[PDB]
């Protein structure tokens, strides 16, 4: 649909509820109880800009700039002053029975992250997230998250 | 794939010393 | 021949029949290739007969059975289709049952 | 147990009424009878020129009532005889 | 009105129903006659009405199109028009509706066909399209794992199957539930489940089984009951007044503040219930259930429950309808026993009184190791009389609410067909049995039902494909004993 809403639980706890709309242009906002809030929007510039800013105590904003594969340098402004500065990469694949998005990036506060978002033309769906970090303001040793869905 | 390989014989039942029959789905 | 409509990955894997699924596609498939279809269709008609036999609509069953006897004289169903209706006094039938016993 | 379980109505066979059966006569032809009564539902599996009619009703959670009609025809399709079973035995 | 033509023996009913209204009457006449074999009567009018009833028609065969997946026997289960019988259109529309009710499809359609071999013979044709029977949900995360499989119609064979396997450190559990809705040809259903569960710190281990048989008694209501049992071994739980009363009444006397304790039983019960089904913002549902122990059980107890809801239109234009809900029930032990702790219930939250916190309603905990917190209940911390704020549930409860639904296309919506906004008011109470107000006098009487918590506010009713998003806000009106409130509550069902 052109518009919708979601909620998410974030913990190593903050609870986010938000709403967005598809207009490339996509916009939305969130309110997160720890009460904070923030706004985001992204659009094509095959480069894109994704502008996200919030106060939730975290305070700051991220931005960057990105044709079946891409490199998207990103940086953020942090108030009171360590954040993620780095370059994300990824590649899109498709076929008659499926679509896959491969995401990854590297940066520093050392930060590395990967993930996979894939769907099959049938009932099967896959996804994976993982983050690793060291030597900055936070350190992630293992954040493996992976799942799939099947329907008959 | 091999189920059809049963090839059971298509033997007809004989009449007792006559049921109604038709000619549809004939074997040529 | 479009036999793809008489199977599926799941129905195939577990070794089960597809004879009690919509048979119209197999009829279209009809166009010793016809022996399989002869019995796949007769099983359908038989299964319907059994459903109504248990439910008790045996008159419709009798008409379906006569359809099977007329149109498919050489299938296994011809024996399988022989019987709920026998609760009613009928001028029996017995001659064909005995003549083709085996 | 079964005798107190809910059951939908069972309706089998063709409709019968005295208004039509009392009008059937020997010498009446199959076309006339078929018009008066309607298309037969049962016939002889071996082609004997005879018609059978059955009117069976069993209301849900009740017993069954059934009436039958037997029509004997000659080789020309002209009724030669007739019988009837108003109730089951 | 003058009535003439080739009239049926039911013409008395034509006069009775008759005596755009004329067109409707004609259609009502055709509807009537369609129950007596007249598939295609024709009525003209001038009032004079000329009815040509026509002949009586019979159905030669009934066949289905489009089902390449499920058994033929399943679709024929909900027909009322029989083969080799006179046609009745209501018997076909009821069949279509019952199929729509069960929902084993993507699409459903029906038609009526003429038999080319004779003008008075017809066929009835149903056509379906089908969708997924259910899903497999799998997921693991950094370390816990949960997965399960459920289908409403196993391989299109008529069975409902659900598998739940959850693996974790603090708790692991599983459930398997299988039901055959058609054990017998008349539609008698039979099924049951096996389960295992546990809890890690208190600690618990449990498992059991339950098999229930049920059957319809009329068109829309049904009765169910069956038998089962559970083994439950509870240990390493902090001894407390609710627990001291429960265990002591049974002869179980653990040492005060001795948390390293245990008690286990094999409890065999009989489960039953009955459901009312008034289907439709209208209709109503009534679920009356309960269970009792049997002589072979280690514990002896009973529980009774009720869960009902009814739509009651207020305005004659259906612009204001109130949906009432009632929850009620209680239980206790037999023969001097009390209700086991794990069979005791809580109340509170967005499902009960929307102004109060989840699982907050009712009595609070009253009272081994220490690493210093809660010192008065322990043996190594402090030895004193504890008066905690932690709810322990109760033995009996009642909850009620009224939801007031009006259209709002002139305030915030255009369609009012997806997520509705409604006003509600609610109330509910939980209390204990066998509470001794004399040993504990500086504490509330926890057997007094009059300490009724109530609230009111606005809730959303989601029907949208977006999912089961549950949001409500309500303010509490009454407090009695440190009642912990939460005016704004929400969650998501994570399904649809």
């Amino acid at each position: 649909g052109e518009a919708g809403a979601w909620a998410r639980i974030m913990s190593g706890t903050h609870v986010q509820v938000g709403v967005d709309k598809k207009h490339d242009l996509f916009t939305g906002f969130t309110v997160t109880h720890t009460v904070g809030a923030g706004l985001y929007a992204s659009a094509m510039f095959g480069a894109y800009i994704d502008l996200i800013g919030k106060y939730v105590w975290y305070a700051g904003a991220e931005a960057g700039y990105r044709e079946d594969a891409w490199i998207e340098p990103q940086a953020e402004l942090v108030y009171g002053l360590i954040g993620r500065t780095g370059v994300d990469v990824g590649k899109s694949f498709s076929g008659k029975d499926w679509k896959v998005t491969a995401r990854a990036g590297l940066g520093y506060q050392m930060l590395m992250s990967v993930g996979l978002n894939a769907e099959i033309r049938d009932n099967v769906r896959f996804g994976l997230e993982f983050e690793k970090s060291a030597f900055g303001k936070y350190n992630v040793d293992n954040a493996v998250n992976a799942n799939f869905r099947y329907c008959f | 794939d091999e189920a059809y390989l049963e090839a059971a014989p298509l033997a007809e039942l004989h009449a007792p010393a006559l049921p109604v029959t038709s000619g549809d789905y004939a074997i040529p | 021949t479009n036999m793809a409509l008489d199977d599926s990955a799941l129905q195939g894997f577990f070794g089960v029949d597809r004879s009690d699924r919509d048979p119209q596609h197999a009829r279209a498939a009809f166009s010793k290739r016809l022996v399989f279809l002869k019995d796949r269709l007769a099983k359908y008609e038989y299964s319907v007969a059994e459903y109504y036999t248990e439910r008790g609509a045996w008159v419709a069953v009798v008409n379906r059975v006569e359809g099977m006897l007329r149109d498919y004289p050489d299938t296994q169903a011809t024996r399988d289709a022989l019987p709920a209706y026998r609760q009613m006094q009928m001028n029996a039938v017995a001659k064909i049952i005995a003549a083709n016993s085996s | 147990l079964e005798r107190v379980v809910y059951r939908p109505d069972i309706n089998q066979g063709n409709y019968l009424t005295a208004n039509d059966v009392s009008k059937i006569r020997v010498g009446m032809t199959q076309q006339q009878v078929a018009y008066a009564l309607g298309t037969p539902l049962m016939s002889d599996p071996f082609g004997t020129n005879t018609w059978f009619y059955v009117f069976r009703q069993q209301p849900g959670h009740e017993g069954v009532t059934q009436q039958t009609l037997t029509l004997t025809f000659n080789s020309s399709g002209v009724l030669t005889n007739i019988d009837n079973k108003p109730a089951l035995s | 009105v003058e009535v003439s033509g080739n009239l049926a023996g039911h013409s008395a009913e034509i006069e009775q129903l008759t005596k755009t209204k004329v067109t409707k009457m004609e259609d009502d006449i055709k509807k009537l006659l369609g129950r007596y074999g007249y598939a295609y009567p024709r009525v003209q009018s001038m009032l004079r009405v000329n009815v040509d009833a026509g002949n009586r028609f019979y159905v030669r065969k009934i066949r289905f199109e489009g089902n390449d997946t499920s058994k033929d026997a399943v679709l024929r289960r909900e027909m009322r028009q029989m083969e080799g019988a006179w046609l009745g259109s209501d018997l076909v529309d009821q069949g279509k509706e019952r199929l729509n009710r069960l929902g084993f499809f993507e699409t459903v359609d029906t038609d009526t066909q003429r038999v080319p071999g004779s003008p008075d013979q017809v066929d009835v044709v149903y056509k379906v399209k089908e969708r997924n029977t259910g899903c497999f949900n799998f997921g693991i995360g950094y370390v816990s794992f949960q997965a399960g499989v459920q289908q409403d119609n196993w391989l299109g064979t008529g069975y409902a199957v659900g598998i739940n396997g959850t693996k974790n450190d603090y708790q692991t559990y599983a459930e398997l539930s299988v039901t055959n809705p058609y054990f017998t040809v008349d539609g008698v259903s039979l099924g049951g489940r096996l389960f295992y569960n546990d809890f890690q710190a208190y600690t618990n281990k449990s498992y059991g089984t339950d098999v229930t048989l049920g059957f319809p008694i009329n068109e829309y209501n049904s009765l169910r009951a069956g038998l089962g049992y559970v083994h439950n071994s509870l240990s390493n739980m902090q001894p407390q007044v609710a627990m001291w009363r429960y265990l002591y009444s049974m002869g179980e006397h653990p040492s005060t503040s001795d948390q390293d304790n245990s008690f286990k039983t094999d409890d065999f019960t009989f489960n039953y219930g009955w459901t009312y089904n008034k289907l439709d913002t209208d209709g109503s549902r009534v679920n009356l259930t309960g269970k009792v122990t049997i002589p072979g059980s280690d514990n002896e107890y009973y529980k009774v429950t009720l869960d009902t809801a009814t739509y009651v239109p207020i305005d004659d234009d259906h612009k204001w309808v109130v949906l009432g809900r009632t929850r009620w029930g209680y239980g206790d032990g037999l023969g001097g026993k009390e209700m086991p702790f794990y069979e005791n219930f809580y109340a509170g939250g967005s499902s009960t009184v929307r102004g109060f916190q989840s699982n907050t309603i009712g009595p609070k905990a009253v009272y081994q190791a220490s690493n210093y917190d809660y010192e008065c209940a322990t043996q190594d911390g402090a030895k004193d009389l504890c008066k905690s704020d932690d709810a322990v549930g109760g033995n009996a409860m009642a909850v009620a609410s009224l939801e007031f639904i009006t259209p709002t296309p002139f305030i915030s919506d255009k369609y009012a067909n997806s997520v509705r906004t409604s006003f509600f008011w609610d109330m509910g109470t939980v209390w204990d049995t066998n509470w001794d107000s004399s040993q504990y006098s500086g504490y509330p009487d926890y057997s007094d039902p009059s300490n009724i918590r109530m609230s009111a506010g606005i809730a959303l009713q989601w029907m949208s494909p977006l999912g089961p998003l549950v949001f409500s806000y309500a303010q509490p009106f009454k407090k009695y004993d440190g009642d912990k409130a939460e005016q704004f509550q929400f969650n998501i069902g994570k399904t649809w």
